[PDB]
């Protein structure tokens, strides 16, 4: 009915599309050979579903995902893990060759020959809807096909699919975290060219989801599976509001135009809450109150960019469970009392709100507890710019003696398109300032 | 405790409405009218001839049997009937026997 | 008098009727057609996805 | 005392005339075997209309079917009451023919006529006064828009002087589903415009949009398409079967519905269908039919009768009902709607009430409109076809089985005419 | 009345042969799952609830757009909770905003 | 037999049309399923004022039911009260407006225009009188208002003279809820100034205080405020339908307060709104149910009038009541202080009196304020707007889709005569 199709390219995305996929099928019900054993007897009726998973006929919930990377290991664990009959092997797209951490190999040379394949997919997963939402990418800013091949994706999407809204969970590099080299390139690279063509870029730094798993999920060693834990809790409170039934529902194209103010800047953060694991979330109550203090403390955002370093000019807070408005408006205005919460000049009315009804949905293994309640606030604000300046230095000081270039003239790219690239990131800049003061 | 609009567009009148219909045509049907058409059919509905001009109109009329201001016959009434067949007969020979001469 | 005449508000007002029309929809947005892709070569020499 | 023999051509004709029979077969009460089992003695009253007695209480349909192929019309005697027919109107060909007016008219249905005519003749001085005949047939095949044409030519220099029904299913723009469709339609109109009394253009898009967006059906299949042509057929004559208030025979619709001898192509239209839903939400009154009657969604030919002007417009009601208000609303339909009439011919609306309701719901009224918007379906398959012939696509065969692009370009000719006699009618300067 | 009869003799004819069907592949041991999808209560194609205060129809919702789509069913037992749990079977408005008499 | 279109446009709007027909289904003595299960005759002497009918004991709205998301349609479908309304006034599209007024205006949503006129034209000559329509709409959303707006000039170009209230949920001043809320605000009122007749500006953060303070009740959810509103509805067109000893009805009303046509935006109110245990303290008499009506805290709208002038004051008693303690109060407030009061209109009261009270209640009363205190919304939505729009903030949503700067200009042109007009005859004296 409201469908939205999901983009898991690189090995960011199929990790990211297992620990999300899991909690989907979970919070829905589906078993992971596809089947809801769901009492069918009593009920039944609820098309929940038909927003991530497509019918047979026979009660297979085929879902709506196209897990494409270059390397077969992540697809081939997937195809061989314990959602193996639960995913269409048509659906699992996998290459020969990785792009090796290079924009160029997996833009230009490795990236042209399976991206006609996977967009062949996507028109069969297309037309096998009745009106489209908006497609969904969880991608990586690291480097390699979650820069590339994505990109080329979107400049093929753009043209094929009118509007058709193209939402991005991105996996932006840390300012001091990273597991490679040419990270400020790629990054670079992929923003210049991902700059027209999307309309909202949700970044997540795993530096900030390490400290929010160590200091509030109480788990002194966390790893790539917790951290897909919290990013499965951010998507399915952003995309609740299609599938199940609300108050105040906010479906997809809502909180596009209730957040972003110009079509250049659309890169919003995401803040979740609350975070806190069983052992102390037996101490305290987690009112309404209390997780939209939670949700607006600076050390909560999950892109390590202080928000007190910023204007927000625009923030939409998605609330889930037991919720009540009179509680909304009085949490939003305690907010409002507070002067280090700065909102931006031009927008006073800085809050757009939606509440869905069911609470938000518990992993048995996942150190996140079942909560009552929860707030998933995603905001515009200024606090970004620090953010781009510290990958720019980068950038700019591994650019100045061409270090890690020749790779990328080899497999295809021009010498200029790295100063285009540049000269359109500083405009960005300029116009963050132009848009902050 | 009725009320006068309450009962007169609700109204407790068990009527006879006969639908004696074999249950073999009602099985025949019922499957063409399983869309279109899909309700009890008015086999009861009668022409308008034959539901507004009914014999319980002469019998609950109350009309007086004699209508006490009409004219009677008399004592001459058959001889003065049959002149107008003289007057036509003794006119109509005058006239052929002036038609043969 | 006529009150034969002057009848709008005075008897029983019979519903004066419109005429009615087809619909044409939503009129959906396009999606980008069977041919346009055109699937890589698997029948041959170094292949990508076979 | 009149009586009107059934003609079905073709694979949609021979389907359409099936459930037509079978439709009114229990509005009458009839077995599957012809017996009488029905409830009222109005039932039986008028029988002879359609049917003939037997040996015995049971009745055999007045109905030639002809068709050249066989497996479409032992379908039509195996389906339900398939076994009522005599088995001597049965006329089966030889080859399966086929889209192709040559293959219809020309060659194989040729061979055939001599038969069918026999078997027509058979049926038709074995009654004390024929009315005239009704056939049904598609425009879109070579059986039901050839040799089917040839049968009402051929009837019409026998009987020049009964009325002719013509219950044509016309091609459609979209739910084409036939390549040589405007060949075959430009070729079957100069047929159906000098020798039918009466045609009655039924269109596939507009019944699939009443049967999805009106009826909501999940399958809606054929024979709920042929169900409503049924009924429309059923609503028309009516008025032979039944008594009325005042009844609407079909010389008399013919009389009162053709102005001018070449403008008798009708669309129509019933009323009410309405959904399994939404039938327990409206009530069934004279007003809200007279609605569901003039609605263009609910008009079985694709015609915008807002793209046009009514020149006359039936309203076979059927039904109980006060005709007072029936005639009030077949007024203040003119009196507010007056652009789409023409100003020339007052008050261009026939009425009729013909008191026995069908079965079913309390009340119905069946539509027959002269629109001049009838012009959009006859323009558009003409440019269609004089797209398709001057590349001479499909042709070959047509010269194979005997024509030239002569006959061609005259029907053609002829299709352009009678589009321009309408559109010399439709909006204009009366006086 | 009659009308809501034969909608209701209707299902409760329909619903025994589907009965019989599904039993007999449930003994022949197939999947059952698309005959029970298909043979669920109610007299329309919609989604929704049986709606058996109207004779038991779920009514067809239907988009206007080039393809029909019905509209879908999302109410839930969780989310029904949690929206009752402060206010209480809706009814209870009107109780709770004083409105006692 | 005078009677009222009602209609549902957005989310809000369809939650808002669910709970007001509920309270009047539960005032006339509805159920469910639709059937009259009263006592009273006076529940049912006047009922085609809202509701149609259907086969059998049914009652079914007159209501049109708009949206463009699927759930909220799902919502009114799936909850109670959903077996009266009819699928086909379910008219309803998929996309979503998502929060443009240029989104529920100009592009989709004058896709769905044409069908929820076709349905607003069946139900509005499928009538006898149509005292008028009603809109429930809100301003802050995209098919709450767009798709209202364009509804309301649609309606307003066809039917000219008749009432066309709506009932326009206002952007709070204080949280805003909604981000391009002041866009959608000013450039719907732009519209509502010269095409509705009457409007019942209705604040959310306004109904949240006094679900808290008066009513108590900690957690006030929808279902409580939606009650509210839809009680005021029931206070509002209670006269019309009910038998009374000074009845108003809506052109009454609308005569009653508009002294200029754009002036008819005005202040909700109900009274008594007492706590379960309060309700035993407080006798509920004359004086306490003026009062507890004119008091600030019970104004529904979102402005003191302490701070203002009122222009007229319309109080909608309810119950078998005594009229000269009425009469003795709305003149008692006046001249108490009349300083809250035009000078040049002498006794700016429009009273009425129905004698059957609101279900559940011994007396009751309604208010409705036209006050030249309403200006300060106004001129904080115009603020808003000038403070978003010079930077041209979020204004390429709105100018994708086919409008401009200048339409926004000619916006803010609007209302700003209008707050200008507004300050006039608030400070205008009477010589
Ligand atoms: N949060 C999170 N980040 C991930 C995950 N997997 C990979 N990344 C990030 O992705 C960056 C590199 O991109 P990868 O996804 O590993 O590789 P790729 O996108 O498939 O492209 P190639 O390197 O050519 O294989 C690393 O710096 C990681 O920080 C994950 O599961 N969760
Ligand atoms: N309404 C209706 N139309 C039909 C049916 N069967 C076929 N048609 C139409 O008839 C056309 C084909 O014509 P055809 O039956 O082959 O003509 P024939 O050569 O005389 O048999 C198709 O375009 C269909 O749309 C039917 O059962 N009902
Ligand atoms: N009174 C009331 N206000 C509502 C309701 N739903 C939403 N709102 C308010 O209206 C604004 C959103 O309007 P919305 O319903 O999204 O408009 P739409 O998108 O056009 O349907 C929010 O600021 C809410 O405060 C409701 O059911 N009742
Ligand atoms: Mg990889």
């Amino acid at each position: 009915m409201r469908e939205c199709i999901s983009i898991h390219v690189g090995q960011a995305g199929v990790q990211i599309g297992n620990a999300c996929w899991e909690l989907y099928c979970l919070e829905h019900g589906i078993q992971p050979d596809g089947q809801m054993p769901s009492d069918k007897t009593i009920g039944g009726g609820d098309d929940s579903f038909n927003t991530f998973f497509s019918e047979t006929g026979a009660g297979k919930h085929v879902p709506r995902a196209v897990f494409v990377d270059l390397e077969p290991t992540v697809v081939d664990e997937v195809r061989t893990g314990t959602y193996r009959q639960l995913f269409h092997p048509e659906q699992l797209i996998t290459g020969k060759e990785d792009a090796a951490n290079n924009y160029a190999r997996g833009h230009y040379t490795i990236g042209k020959e399976i991206v006609d394949l996977v967009l062949d997919r996507i028109r069969k997963l297309a037309d096998q809807c009745t009106g489209l939402q908006g497609f969904l990418i969880f991608h990586s800013f690291g480097g390699g096909t979650g820069s590339g091949f994505a990109s080329l994706l979107m400049e093929r999407l753009s043209v094929d699919y009118g509007k058709k809204s193209k939402l991005e969970f991105a996996i932006y590099p840390a300012p001091q975290i990273s597991t490679a080299v040419v990270e400020p390139y790629n990054t670079i690279l992929t923003t210049h060219t991902t700059l027209e063509h999307s309309d909202c870029a949700f970044m997540v730094d795993n530096e900030a989801i390490y400290d929010i798993c160590r200091r509030n999920l109480d788990i002194e060693r966390p790893t790539y599976t917790n951290l897909n834990r919290l990013i499965a809790q951010i998507v399915s409170s952003i995309t609740a509001s299609l599938r199940f039934d609300g108050a105040l529902n906010v479906d997809l194209t809502e909180f596009q135009t209730n957040l972003v103010p110009y079509p250049r800047i659309h890169f919003p953060l995401a803040t979740y809450a609350p975070v806190i694991s069983a052992e102390k979330a037996y101490h305290e109550q987690l009112s309404v109150a209390e997780i939209t203090n939670a949700c607006f403390e600076p050390a909560n955002q999950m892109v390590k960019c202080d928000p007190r370093h910023g204007k927000y000019m625009a923030c939409c807070m998605l609330y889930r469970g037991d919720v009540v408005p009179k509680d909304v408006n009085a949490a939003i205005a305690t907010i409002k009392t507070k002067r280090t919460i700065q909102f931006v000049d031009w927008c006073p009315t800085g809050f757009k709100v939606g509440i869905n009804y069911q609470p938000p949905t518990v992993v048995p293994g996942g150190d996140l507890a079942k909560v009552q309640r929860a707030v998933c606030m995603l905001s515009n604000t200024t606090a970004i710019a620090e953010a781009w300046a510290r990958l720019d230095h980068k950038f700019d000081l591994m650019y100045a003696k061409r270090a890690f270039v020749h790779w990328y003239v080899g497999e295809g790219m021009e010498e200029g398109e790295f100063s285009e690239a540049r000269e359109d990131l500083a405009a960005l800049e300029k116009d963050y300032e132009e848009v902050g003061v | 405790i009725p009320g006068p609009l309450i009962t007169a567009k609700f109204p407790p009148v068990k009527t006879s409405i006969s639908l004696d219909t074999d249950p073999m045509y009602s099985a025949l049907g019922t499957s063409l009218k399983q869309d279109i058409f899909n309700g009890v059919p008015h086999s009861h509905v009668k022409s308008l001839y034959k539901s507004s001009f009914t014999q319980d109109i002469h019998n609950k009329s109350v009309e007086v049997f004699p209508p006490k201001f009409a004219i009677q016959r008399n004592q001459d009434s058959k001889w003065n009937e049959d002149g107008v067949i003289r007057m036509k007969l003794y006119k109509a020979w005058d006239a052929m026997t002036l038609e043969r001469l | 008098y006529s009150p034969e005449k002057a009848g709008r508000s005075a008897h029983l007002h019979a519903p004066e009727h419109t005429f009615g029309s087809r619909t044409k929809g939503i009129t959906f947005d396009k999606s980008p057609a069977p041919n346009n892709y055109s699937l890589p070569s698997i029948l041959g020499g170094r292949s990508c996805v076979k | 005392m009149r009586e009107i023999v059934h003609m079905q051509a073709g694979q949609c004709g021979n389907q359409i005339g099936a459930k037509f029979w079978e439709v009114i077969s229990d509005e009458h009460g009839i077995d599957p075997t012809g017996t009488y089992h029905g409830d009222s003695d109005l039932q039986l009253e008028r029988i002879n209309v359609y049917y003939n007695e037997a040996t015995g209480g049971k009745y055999v349909p007045r109905a030639v079917l002809v068709d050249l192929e066989p497996g479409t019309m032992d379908s039509v005697r195996s389906g339900p009451f398939g076994q009522i027919f005599r088995p001597d109107n049965f006329v089966f060909g030889q080859s399966g023919a086929g889209n192709n007016w040559a293959k219809g008219h020309y060659t194989e249905g040729a061979e055939l006529v001599d038969s069918v005519l026999d078997v027509v003749r058979k049926e038709a001085e074995s009654c004390d006064c024929l009315q005239g005949f009704q056939l049904t047939h598609s425009l879109g095949g070579g059986t039901g828009s050839g040799m089917g044409t040839l049968l009402i030519s051929k009837i019409r220099e026998e009987y020049p002087d009964r009325i002719m029904n013509t219950f044509s299913v016309v091609p459609s723009p979209k739910v084409s589903d036939t390549v040589v469709e405007p060949y075959n339609a430009t070729l079957s109109v100069h047929q159906l415009v000098e020798n039918t009394d009466e045609t009655y253009c039924i269109d596939n898009e507009a019944l699939y949009d009443i049967c999805f967006r009106t009826l909501k059906l999940t399958t809606p299949t054929y024979g709920d398409l042929n169900h409503l042509v049924s009924a429309t057929m059923s609503g028309v004559t009516t008025c032979l079967r039944f008594p009325g208030q005042l009844n609407a025979d079909l010389r008399k619709l013919a009389v009162n519905m053709v102005p001018f001898p070449r403008l008798h192509f009708f669309m129509p239209g019933f009323a009410p269908l309405t959904s399994r839903g939404s039938q327990q939400y409206r009530a069934l009154t004279v007003p809200e039919l007279t609605q569901q009657m003039f609605d263009a969604k609910n008009m079985m030919a694709a015609c915008d009768p807002r793209h046009g002007r009514y020149l006359t417009v039936a309203a076979i009601f059927r039904g109980r009902m006060s005709m007072k208000e029936v005639d009030e609303q077949m007024l203040n339909v003119q009196n507010k709607n007056s652009s789409y009439f023409v100003e020339w011919i007052p008050n261009n609306v026939k009425t009729a009430v013909c008191d026995i309701p069908p079965r079913g719901l309390k009340m119905s009224a069946t539509f027959i409109g002269n629109s001049t918007a009838i012009q959009e379906l006859f323009k558009r398959i003409s440019e269609q076809f004089t797209a398709m012939f001057r590349r001479k696509a499909f042709l070959h065969w047509y010269t194979g089985e005997g024509m030239d692009e002569m006959e061609f370009t005259e029907a053609e000719s002829n299709m352009n005419d009678l589009v321009s006699e309408y559109q010399q009618y439709q909006d204009a300067t009366a006086e | 009345k009659k009308n809501i009869d034969l909608l209701a003799l209707e299902e409760q004819q329909f619903q025994e042969y589907a009965g019989k069907v599904i039993k007999h592949c449930k003994e022949g041991e197939r999947n059952v799952y698309p005959l029970e999808k298909a043979a669920r209560e109610g007299h329309g194609g919609g989604h929704g609830p049986v709606f058996d205060g109207k004779g038991g129809i779920r009514p067809s919702y239907l988009t206007n757009d080039r393809v029909g789509v019905e509209l879908p069913y999302y109410q839930k037992g969780s989310t029904d909770e949690v929206k009752y749990a402060h206010i209480g079977k809706p009814s209870n408005t009107r109780k709770r905003l004083g409105f006692v008499w």
